């Protein structure tokens, strides 16, 4: 496997290389925002943007290695972690804000505009807040959100040890990173630690965002795409 | 099938 | 403050004596819906007390405000009620060993509705730590672990440098076994990635547990009742 | 709340 035949900085690499770009979302302000419409600007923004997370997947070393129902099943778990995790990253330099798009940054205040939404909005903000407090770094934050893709539906499944490998390459090239920066190694362990931790937060604002997602599809609020209807039964 | 399966492969 | 003060040793130590006592259940051998999830409720109930007292007990946790600790404990019972009962089963693959006279199998777990996936996933965590030959004293720092970082939302700060202090002592304990650096590294990073998998499962059961706490399946405790209302609002 | 009066006493 060349997965595991990287090397840290080659890792790095090709994370960034497989990086998505940033999409605009179809903001049209020319009328007041309902909650139908804010729904529907995120729901169309975050469709587009899983188009484009499959194949950025497809390009996280060791992940075409996999049989196609285990590429599934982990995009199916980690799909809206991932979204959030893109999110909080690029509002890191916008406090108090979200930029779910260039053209599409919003306040808490105009996050109430949806029934139950902004006490998820303000869990993000936190995140990001806490991004921008450690300095995240832009070598760091594509191998978190590498591992969100592969740990976050390893439990639920040999195919698991392969995982676990491309995991702890993962892991070296983190650690890699801090002490290319200079951190002592006291100093990589903790901020090893504090990084991972905060996927289980994320994890958590993903479980809470898909409870209120599948509420706000029962309730008609707005139209889902037949890819995001598949991939919000998943977690039903 | 699932369209997310089959944009796996396209 | 004292929790910054501990060494590694101490920490360790410290945490060992906090442990909670493994609790029985008031099974009698004679198994409807109901009967099971009284028997779990009941003993989750007596669990929670002995987990309130227990988190008293870990270092730090006593120096936060009294409004600061009943967060972190409404964000994280469950979390903890769940890795507590993985650890304990470690040593019993395709069970789960609630109490030392209440082992059950998945099947079982089939008795109450919508419970195996919840079953199916903390066997899965348990059979991963038995893989990874989860340690005691690895064990007691990643529960404590779970208590202040699942809700850590000047206060933050003192549960960050707590925190880190718990990541040494784990580091610690590792180095101590031999591992190498490489080695230590990647171990920290498996055993915190579980906690993930952790937060999930609470999620996922505490969707369940409000669901038959509507439905009046079973009389929840005024505790439990107020536990689980936290996760609403 | 009852979890407050625990953590207390
Ligand atoms: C586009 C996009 C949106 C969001 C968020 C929400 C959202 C909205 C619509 C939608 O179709 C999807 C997939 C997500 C909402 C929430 S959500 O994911 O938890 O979904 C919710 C919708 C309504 C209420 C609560 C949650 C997080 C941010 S915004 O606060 C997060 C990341 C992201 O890339
Ligand atoms: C006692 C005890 C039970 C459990 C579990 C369940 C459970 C049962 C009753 C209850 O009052 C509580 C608090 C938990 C069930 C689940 S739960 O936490 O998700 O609660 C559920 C109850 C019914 C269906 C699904 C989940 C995990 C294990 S068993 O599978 C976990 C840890 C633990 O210490």
């Amino acid at each position: 496997s060349l997965a595991l035949s990287l090397t840290a900085d080659q890792m790095v690499s090709a994370l960034l290389d497989a990086e998505p770009p940033i999409l605009y979302s179809e903001y049209d302000p020319t009328r007041p925002f309902s909650e139908a419409s804010m729904m529907g600007l995120l729901t169309n923004l975050a469709d587009r943007e899983l188009v484009h997370m499959i194949n950025w997947a497809k390009r996280v070393p060791g992940f075409v290695d996999l049989t196609l129902h285990d590429q599934v099943h982990l995009l199916e778990c980690a799909w809206l972690e991932i979204l959030m995790i893109g999110l909080v990253w690029r509002s890191m330099e916008h406090p108090g804000k979200l930029l779910f798009a260039p053209n599409l940054l919003l306040d808490r205040n105009q996050g109430k505009c949806v029934e139950g939404m902004v006490e998820i909005f303000d869990m993000l903000l936190a995140t990001s807040s806490r991004f921008r407090m450690m300095n995240l770094q832009g070598e760091e934050f594509v191998c978190l959100k590498s591992i969100i893709l592969l740990n976050s539906g390893v439990y639920t499944f040999e195919e698991k040890d392969h995982i676990h490998r491309v995991l702890d390459k993962i892991t070296d090239t983190l650690i890699h990173l801090m002490a290319k920066a200079g951190l002592t190694l006291q100093q990589q362990h903790q901020r090893l630690a504090q990084l991972l931790l905060i996927l289980s937060h994320i994890r958590h604002m993903s479980n809470k965002g898909m409870e209120h997602l599948y509420s706000m599809k029962c309730k008609n609020v707005v139209p889902l795409s037949d890819l995001l209807l598949e991939m919000l039964d998943a977690h039903r | 099938h699932k369209i997310l399966h089959r944009l796996l492969q396209d």
